[PDB]
């Protein structure tokens, strides 16, 4: 039992379902880990599955990461950004780096974290090895997806750019409070 | 309705009126409604009853169930009002007819009035 | 014009109604909502609507009608179907193209309805 | 057969069931091993999904395990504050660094644990390497952490938060009975 | 089939269960292998599931292992003192170390052996690293668990306390008239 | 549950799918990680299966991948030009190397990247041990093969041959919208 | 999710498929990776099964490899000319060394590859360790396969053995228009 | 998808089965790899189910294979000669060592390899380190394994014990025509 | 020539049409479908087709026809079998003889037409 089975009743249910797939169906995605490509992969199909069920209703992205590779996280922001119904973010546990990236990115108005999280936010990081022409070939990009990251937290958080680019210069960690004031999330769940 | 009642039945109907579930608002319009009732009862006993605006809200919030209807409202009221007044019109003061009055405490008790 | 909606036969004891089963009929001689009509109007146009929706057991006893052209009533008597002509409906065969698909472009889900 | 199968009986069932999915159905869930960020990601689905199905009854957790990463212990912390219906911790075996954190998060009277458990507690650990600027960044993360677990050690046991403080430099170990005494637990179960 | 399932009827079917959930319907539980975490929380889970379905018949646990860990251990005989029905403990191949610390467990009058079988006993181990202020709490620690383990011995086995504390001092094998003189079982099982 | 269920309803409404099968059935395909001989040849599987189901619907290929192996890649290449209908190509994360090289290959007019993804082109890579003479044969083959893609190259996008051959001479980086401008993609899909 | 299901009708439609059983009810059999034992020991089962489902129909077998174990590649060589249906070998990706061997062995007028796909041949790989008399000896046996491995070459492309034996001294790499002329296959395909 | 399924249609016409069991219900057994106790142990049962399905038919042998243990052969090889069936027996690939040795067991009249095969025989290896007085002991034992497999190839193949002897000396390597005049098998098959 | 065809008997539910339901259950004024026809026609051939499909439950039947010439109906009545010439059609054995054995040496494929 790695994962445990559910059951529920329907029409002539019965059915089981691992309690995962029980809550997709509910509308509920979880994002966990290191955000690498088989992952951020398997979570496009999951949003692009609900968004075809139901284009009306909103998807709950449970968001609890360290951190991991842009490129990969980018193809989530995409689709989160293409997809008709609203996607809500809630973050537990932290949000560290790309994770803190996908989570300002839900919906406005709709982002929220628990009491007792963190996040952190921080420049990306990258290198490379070869011939000194190859070096500036590789050092201009990363320098502009620095620069178009900084972008996008701008006009998610609502923030300056200047101010966005001074506080990227190093780690900056942030209590789920200060993620409020400071513009990362909008509100803080308490209890039910 | 549509699993129930076969084409045939349906189609020859005017038409199907939905009903909808009752608001809080709508809730305090009921409250009302009943109110007036019990005064009608009382007045058969020559007792006359001044319920406050508070206890009134107090009343619409305590019986609000959106998926009950109006219902609970009457039970609400039948077992806030009615029941001291039937012992004082049985037992007490209000034998001989009288006055009686609700007000709202801000320990949110209905202070009911004295005769 | 004889007809008959199919969704009010899609239950296996309102099949037997129809059909004029010997037990499970109509009245006493009904018999056999199907047979009756066919025999008071044996030139008639017969119209089963919508039906997808039928009873299996009124798709055989169709089948089998197609086959010999008669119906026995729960008395005996029978019905003659040489002279009338079934027409069958059913609004299934669109019903497929009215669903949106899933992807980031959304395609064509027109089919064959007479594959459907 | 690791996890056996176990036959249950309703109106049609039978049903068989994996032995701990079996008692999932009974509002149990264990919690064993680690303490680490895919395994709590799971026992956190399993608490919403028990929530749903009966807001009005309490949920079971049953606690033997070593200590874990505190990001992941707090995910766990914060879902059985929000959550309606009270959890109730039992401990087993041993409930050491944030397992005796979580042990204590329950609900209150509802604490319990048996007779020949061990409970031990301390301060959390961490490091990093980088330039002095980046460690001091990363060391004042790690004492707001402490002082956040101090508090709410001392909210949830009754101590002052001096007591705790004192109490949590270097490691402490306390059997059942020093449990109840201390605040951790409300009792210790001893026969049916 | 790396496991043996078999095939039963009672009524309806048949039915086709592992073999070894057919054996723990019949009220049988194996304990082989090392004592650790993840197989003790497995035991006391099926000890709790057959408690409950019949709480008025015995429930018998075969061992047959070298030895594990404390803890995982403990949690294991909490169970059986706390539930209901009486806990018969059969040993057969080996009862070492804290295998045979619980087949002494069991419940009195009930505790066989199969004649080509050895239990051996002996006390804990364990080992640290640290300051000379760490060392100092975790050596206590130890010695407060030899000396519980040696109370329950005593209790019993009916020995002495001092008598139990000699006899551990070193590794001591006994055979199964052995272990039956001694009073760590009542009896050997011989042919049926 | 690392892939989680999906329930369709159709006529009996009971069938269950791998959220991935679930995709297929609706003409999704997605590529991504490295390239190589067993995952191409699953994709080539696909295809045809797809290609026999409707010989007339549109394919739709996911593309998020870093690179790979020319060989294996070509199976694809040459699979998507054989098979009746087009195949729609979608870029999403990154096309890089052979990534790209296939993402060019979809139907004209449908080629289309999601606005924040990247696409890389250069020569391809190659190596050899041994004598002189075999050094030449090797040599003359990857030769041969960077003449070929660079004429492919070329059919695809509109560029002259000696522009497609300075072009790949270094790793050339491309942003969604440079690459609609250059000629590898037709259009950026921004919101439903 | 490796493999994806695929869902066809019959008569109940209970019908649900690994890709690859699919396609082998198609008649289709694909080879790809090293050819070894293991695997060239299930193309045989699938051939012999296939051949009696339908003895007068034609057998489709996708070769994608670099190459691999002589006594393996011959297994399948041998059964290929034993059974009665015809099998039309097509080439995608690569088909080098033993992999060209078994394609050019295929139907006569049926040998087909695609546009991109590149053959590669050359004489038979191997190597001892020993006395020099057991060396001598399995020096004898590897120039016996050379020479069975040029007949075969010599019988299926119509080219004369001196030819054969000049051509693969040296690994020779031929383009697909290069194998149609030299006699390897028959045509290339282009489109359905 | 590593082996696929077939289906096949009797009256109901609900039969999924693996491919390798969908050729054991016809009788028909392969012997690949290298020769071990556990997979001799799967093809003897193998083998008695079907002696006891019906004793009157025929038993298909495929081999292809490297060699083995001798010990876990030579339980193929009784069971071979004990059952009531005739065993046939069909070389391909090839058949070394213990495989050739295990090829020529068959019925007799019924031995037959495929015209590209090959077959090699020699004396049997081993070694032991040990007290002079153990390596004695084991040196014995060796011998006398090579004197009883040698009485057993003269047996089957009818060439004289000591011509036999002296062809075992050093590796030595048959073709399929030269086995068929040897003795080892009765005859090629060539085409259906 | 009575005709039935056992396609439309392969649940256990059906059985019962052919004899007629029990006292006290919807369904008992069918006198039983076969067992009707031969009763009204003790003179005639009985033709069941695909009897490689009938639900076990029907073989049961038979049997008791087979041997001793009658069935008895819901309402206690014998039908009669005793002038009557049954036969059963199937294509059983059929997928059992045009094909042949997997393997590189054919096995005999003609003594089947008898295990199937």
């Amino acid at each position: 039992a790695l994962v445990p089975m559910v059951i529920e009743q329907t029409s002539r249910g019965e059915r089981s379902f691992d309690i995962y797939s029980r809550l997709l169906k509910e509308r509920v995605i979880f994002l966990t880990g290191q955000v690498e490509d088989h992952m951020a992969n398997l979570i496009v199909a999951q949003m692009l599955f609900l968004e075809a069920e139901n284009p009306e209703k909103d998807i709950y992205l449970y968001i609890n990461s360290p951190g991991g590779v842009i490129t990969a996280g980018m193809s989530i922001y995409d689709t989160m950004q293409f997809i008709k119904p609203d996607v809500s973010t809630i973050c537990m546990g932290q949000a560290a780096s790309m994770g803190a990236f996908l989570l300002t990115a839900g919906a406005k108005g709709k982002r929220f974290c628990l009491p007792n999280s963190r996040v952190m936010i921080h420049q990306p990081l990258g290198g490379y090895q070869g011939q000194a022409t190859d070096i500036e070939i590789h050092a201009r990009e990363i320098l502009k997806v620095k620069g178009r990251m900084n972008e996008l937290m701008a006009l998610h958080t609502g923030q300056s750019l200047e101010q966005i680019e001074r506080d990227t210069e190093r780690d900056r960690f942030l209590s789920a409070p200060e993620a409020v004031e400071y513009g990362l999330v909008d509100s803080i769940l308490t209890h039910r | 309705i549509k699993k129930i009642f076969t084409p045939e039945f349906r189609n020859r109907l005017d038409n199907i009126i939905w009903f909808d579930h009752l608001s809080t608002d709508v809730i305090h319009q009921v409250v009302d409604k009943f109110i007036v009732e019990l005064q009608v009862q009382l007045d058969q006993k020559g007792v006359s009853l001044e319920v406050s605006q508070e206890a009134r809200n107090w009343l619409a919030e305590k019986g609000y169930d959106r998926a009950m209807g109006a219902r609970p409202m009457a039970r609400v009221i039948q077992d806030n009002l009615k029941k001291p007044l039937a012992n004082e019109l049985l037992f007490g003061s209000l034998v001989d007819g009288g006055q009686v009055t609700v007000a709202l405490d801000k320990e949110k008790n209905e202070l009911t009035y004295g005769f | 014009l004889l007809r008959f909606d199919m969704s009010e036969y899609m239950e296996r004891h309102t099949v037997s109604r129809l059909i004029g089963a010997p037990p499970g009929y109509v009245g006493f001689d009904q018999g056999g909502l199907l047979t009756d009509a066919v025999i008071k109007h044996p030139h008639a146009v017969l119209l089963l609507d919508e039906i997808e929706k039928a009873h299996p057991d009124v798709f055989n006893i169709l089948l089998q009608v197609m086959d010999n052209g008669t119906l026995t009533d729960n008395n005996g008597r029978k019905a003659d179907f040489r002279n009338v002509v079934l027409v069958m409906t059913t609004n299934a065969g669109v019903r497929e193209t009215e669903r949106k698909s899933i992807g980031l472009i959304h395609q064509d889900n027109s089919t064959d309805a007479m594959e459907e």
